[PDB]
């Protein structure tokens, strides 16, 4: 099992401010990392798959990029619906290990 | 004994031809970093021109390429730069170095480096490029 | 020359057919559908020359099997000459190897470019998506560029890491070197360099045998094609492996085929070289060594059961001087003589080594390989002949004249030959004085046997009795046509090509078309 | 569109067997996807539990030894989680998910069922 670690366990920012959530894989994954957003009520939804492909239906402010082991999620402008935990998951090798999670707190 | 310059010339002419081919195939296909392909085209044309005129042997009667005398005159004009085979070897190597950044021209780079090595051997043997007058 | 025309036309057909066929085997079938979108049309342009090279790579080694061809001649005249164009066939076949190798290499340069470009997300969406296969478990890649190295460094990395790329670079260097060192200049002035650097065929063939071992060029497997209907599954790539109808396609590579083509010729050539080794071991006793002036020594020698024909030459290996090399020397002695001899001019390192070993300035171990060459046994056929030799080309004519005297003394009635006109074109008789003595001797034997009219010879000096300047062929042909009416005259020459064209022109011009006239039949060595 | 409900016992006893049902409405399991059972432990730590393919093939996380198994009822268009010998650490929110992408991304998740293990 490859361990995906998100160094930022919790992050704070304001509305309309760029936020970056980065996570690193213990082993190289061939851009096979996906991003999920879990709302505080527990609803999980896919944001990006294969580290760049924006899942049809999520706002364009979610932009992800990475290569090899280090991957990052960037949100351009924040509003009150972006309060959520963000998970990065590999699909490169089974088991599909998840990330630690990153809570967003608006300042 | 053996005159390495003849084989060096026959290798360098083909190296220039394949360098032209590599540059053309890189430019026409719009290979990323095709400007090295354009450099390979021009350098290969220059090497084909410079290396077309085969020199005169120390002994015996030499064969001449078709339409060689005109190029021989032009190459003679440069004098101590074309006659010398230390200058020829370093010139070939320095022209081959920038062509080695793309796969389409690495073959030309390797062949031109080999030709430069054979020219270095000929220069150490003391052989020089004397023009073939008609 | 219908036979050689036909060989070149069968050979070129069997290259064009192979090109079109292995083009369409990798272009049309739906097995290569996905690979043809990552590689475009540059896939078939790379694979058709592969099969063409498979065919030409056997056809190169076969004509240069000189000992096997000696055995085939032993098992066996125009057709004999046509099959003695084995070297010319070798030349053109290697040239078309160079052509098809250039096409193959260019198409694979395109392939490598478009296989790195798609890998680093620098191509169309579909090719980039196809390059994603093979990263994970239970999927076989279609793009053989696996590391995300951007061009142009990625193509270089593939060249220096893929076995196909490394072998291709090595054998392309080994082919370009062979071609550049196989120009007439090297093959005629520095034949030492030609022969040594022409032994890169071994490296070329070793790299070529293992060239396609990786199977990186992959097409979809038959079972995958059965389960994966492409016309349904092409546009649903984003969900491959996630519906009943469209499992992830599996790509395998075609097993290497070149070795199956080339092992026969390689086996035959190694057999050839073992026959050459055996001919080397076969003992050759050097009975007598006369050293004619100006550094030419003649080796009267005897080898177990050596048969020869006029105009043929032998390779002479001297292990003491050089263990690897074989040096050809024209046989200068008649077939009837118990000993076969050669005259060697001391002009180089190996002949100088033989000179020092012979002790002319105990005898060296020499080895004789093959009475090779085109037999000139048709000289005796005609009633009148014109033997012409210029410079070094006069040597086989010596053996011809010696055999003429033997045929005159042994039979004197079965010798169809009646008259000799000989012309020797040398700047000076400075290295071939033994040939001058030979002509004096033969004239003496003809005079002593009361047949002095048999042999007429003139020596001409470019710089009977010696003359100055080239002969007047116009007047000479007219004079001998007046001498001999309504008879065939065979013109034999060994020398410059311009001289050959000259003699052809005069032979046709002075010949009468009708059978009741003089026909001048030119033959060129 | 396609929506997934998880239904099962919210409080199983230790060493019992947990049986969770995921009901799918807008899509049929046999039409095609990888149907996973990701669960989140207390402390917000997700882990891929295991999926069953459209063909019926099922793949597990080896951290779950042989105590975990997946079956499906194609007639009712639903798939089931089955944990033998549930321990105290099995308490988690089990999300049943749909994975239609070759990139193995779970686009549709369930609301999750909080299963608790206590004596
Ligand atoms: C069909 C044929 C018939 C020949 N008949 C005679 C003959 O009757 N008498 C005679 O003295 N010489 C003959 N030669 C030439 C003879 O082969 C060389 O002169 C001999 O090998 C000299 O070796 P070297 O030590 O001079 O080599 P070098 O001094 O390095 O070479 C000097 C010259 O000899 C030629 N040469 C060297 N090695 C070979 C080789 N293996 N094969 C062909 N050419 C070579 C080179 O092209 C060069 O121009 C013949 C060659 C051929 C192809
Ligand atoms: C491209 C131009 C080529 C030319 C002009 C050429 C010419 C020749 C000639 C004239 C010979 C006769 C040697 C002699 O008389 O001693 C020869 C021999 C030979 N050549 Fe080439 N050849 C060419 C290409 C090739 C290639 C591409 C290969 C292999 C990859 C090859 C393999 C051989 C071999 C094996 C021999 C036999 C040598 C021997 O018997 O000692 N040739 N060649
Ligand atoms: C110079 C760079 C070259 C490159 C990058 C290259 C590349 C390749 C590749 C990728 C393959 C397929 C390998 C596989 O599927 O396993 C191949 C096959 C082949 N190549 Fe090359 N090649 C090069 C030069 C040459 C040369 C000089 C020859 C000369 C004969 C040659 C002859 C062949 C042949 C005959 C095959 C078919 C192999 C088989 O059918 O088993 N290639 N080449
Ligand atoms: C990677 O691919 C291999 C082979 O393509 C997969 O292994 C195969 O999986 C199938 C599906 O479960 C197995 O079929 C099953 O066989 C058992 C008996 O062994 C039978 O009871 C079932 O009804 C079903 O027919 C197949 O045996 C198995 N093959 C091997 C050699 O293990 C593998 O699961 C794939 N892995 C992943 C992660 O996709
Ligand atoms: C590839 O490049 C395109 C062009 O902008 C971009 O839309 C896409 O997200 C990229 N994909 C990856 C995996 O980086
Ligand atoms: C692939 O699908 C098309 C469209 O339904 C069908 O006509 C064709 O027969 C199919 N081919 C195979 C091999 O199943
Ligand atoms: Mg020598």
């Amino acid at each position: 099992d490859i361990q995906l670690t998100q160094t930022t366990s919790s992050l704070s920012a304001s509305l309309g401010d760029r936020v970056t959530i980065s996570c690193r894989a213990s082993q190289d994954i061939s851009n096979y990392l996906n991003w999920y957003q879990q709302k505080p009520d527990g609803t999980v939804k896919l944001l990006i798959y294969y580290t760049s492909k924006l899942h049809s239906g999520v706002p364009s402010r979610f932009t992800a990029s990475g290569s090899g082991r280090d991957y990052s999620l960037a949100i351009s402008n924040l509003e009150q619906e972006d309060i959520a935990t963000y998970f990065c998951q590999q699909v490169f090798s089974l088991p599909w290990t998840f990330g630690g999670g990153t809570k967003l707190e608006i300042k | 004994q053996i005159e390495w310059a003849m084989w060096a010339n026959e290798q360098a002419l083909a190296s220039g031809l394949i360098l032209i081919t590599g540059g053309i195939v890189a430019t026409a296909g719009r290979f990323t970093q095709w400007y090295f392909g354009a450099y390979s085209i021009v350098a290969g044309v220059f090497v084909c021109l410079l290396e077309y005129p085969r020199g005169k042997r120390k002994k015996g009667s030499t064969m001449e390429r078709w339409g060689q005398k005109y190029m021989t005159a032009v190459v003679k004009l440069f004098g101590p730069f074309t006659r010398n085979y230390y200058v020829r070897a370093v010139l070939h190597l320095l022209l081959s170095v920038p062509a080695g950044f793309l796969l389409a021209t690495i073959l030309g780079t390797a062949c031109l480096a080999i030709a430069s090595g054979i020219y270095l051997l000929a220069a150490v043997r003391g052989e020089q490029w004397t023009p073939i007058e008609p | 020359e219908g036979l050689s025309i036909f060989v070149i036309l069968v050979w070129l057909g069997l290259n064009v057919f192979l090109f079109v066929w292995y083009y369409r085997v990798y272009d049309i079938p739906p097995k290569f559908f996905y690979t043809r979108k990552l590689l475009g049309s540059a896939l078939a342009l790379a694979r058709a020359p592969a099969a063409c090279l498979n065919f030409n790579c056997m056809l190169i080694l076969l004509p240069v099997c000189r000992n096997l061809l000696s055995f085939l001649r032993g098992s066996s005249t125009r057709v004999r000459r046509q099959l003695d164009r084995n070297l010319t066939f070798h030349k053109m076949v290697a040239w078309m190897i160079a052509l098809h190798s250039a096409i193959h290499t260019i198409a694979h340069l395109f392939n490598v470019e478009w296989c790195v470009n798609a890998r680093v997300n620098n191509s169309d969406p579909y090719s980039v998506a196809l390059s994603e296969l093979g990263d994970r478990q239970n999927e076989s890649y279609l793009n053989f560029a696996r590391k995300r190295i951007k061009n142009p460094e990625g193509g270089l990395y593939l060249a220096v890491t893929l076995l196909a790329g490394i072998t291709g670079v090595v054998i392309t260097l080994c082919l370009i070197l062979i071609i550049t060192s196989s120009t007439k200049t090297i093959r005629r002035s520095y034949f030492e360099v030609f022969w040594y650097t022409h032994h890169l065929f071994v490296i070329f063939f070793i790299g070529l045998a293992i060239h396609g071992a990786e199977r990186i060029v992959r097409g979809q497997t038959a079972e995958s094609l059965a389960v994966h209907n492409i016309t349904v599954c092409e546009q649903k790539i984003s969900e491959w492996g996630k519906i009943k109808e469209c499992p992830i396609p599996q790509f395998a590579g075609n097993p290497p085929m070149t070795w199956k083509w080339i092992v026969g010729p390689m086996f035959l050539y190694l057999c050839e070289r073992l026959v050459r080794f055996w001919r080397s071991q076969q003992k050759v006793v050097i009975t007598k060594v006369v050293t004619h002036p100006f550094k030419t020594i003649e080796l009267q020698m005897k080898k177990k059961g050596f048969k020869m024909e006029v105009g043929q030459y032998i390779f002479v290996k001297c292990p003491k001087v050089s263990k690897l090399e074989w040096h050809p020397f024209t046989l200068t002695s008649a077939p009837e003589e118990d000993f076969f001899s050669i005259h060697i001019r001391i002009v180089g390192d190996w002949t100088e080594g033989l000179f020092n070993a012979c002790g002319c300035d105990k005898l060296p171990k020499i080895a004789v390989d093959g009475p090779f060459g085109t037999a000139s046994e048709d000289v005796f056929s005609y009633e009148v002949v014109m033997l012409v030799g210029a410079g070094i080309g006069v040597t086989p004519f010596a053996s011809i004249l010696k055999s003429v005297w033997y045929k005159y003394c042994n039979n004197a009635t079965n010798l169809k030959l009646k008259k000799i006109y000989f012309y020797w074109l040398c700047r000076d008789t400075h290295a071939f004085e033994w040939f001058a003595d030979l002509l004096q001797l033969l004239e003496s034997q003809m005079q002593e046997r009361n047949n002095a009219g048999f042999l007429s010879y003139n020596i001409y000096l470019t710089g009977q009795k010696t003359l100055y300047g080239r002969p007047n062929w116009d007047n000479e042909f007219k004079t001998i046509a007046s001498q001999h009416p309504n008879t065939r005259i065979g013109v034999f020459l060994c020398g410059p090509e311009a001289l050959a064209e000259t003699l052809s022109k005069q032979s046709i011009s002075n010949s009468e078309s009708g059978p009741r006239g003089v026909h001048f039949i030119f033959n060129k060595e | 569109d396609v929506q997934l409900q998880e239904s099962g016992p919210g409080l199983v006893k230790p060493s019992q067997s947990l049986s969770l049902t995921c009901s799918v409405t807008g899509y049929s399991l046999t039409s095609g996807s990888f149907w996973s059972w990701i669960r989140q432990f207390p402390g917000n730590k997700l882990e891929w539990m295991g999926y069953i393919t459209y063909d019926g093939t099922s793949h597990f996380n080896p951290s779950l030894k042989s105590r975990f198994s997946i079956t499906r009822d194609t007639s009712k268009n639903q798939f089931f989680l089955k944990l033998n010998s549930v321990t105290t650490e099995d308490t988690a929110t089990y999300y049943c998910t749909r994975d239609p992408y070759r990139y193995d991304a779970m686009d549709f998740w369930g609301q999750g069922t909080s299963v608790t293990v206590s004596s």
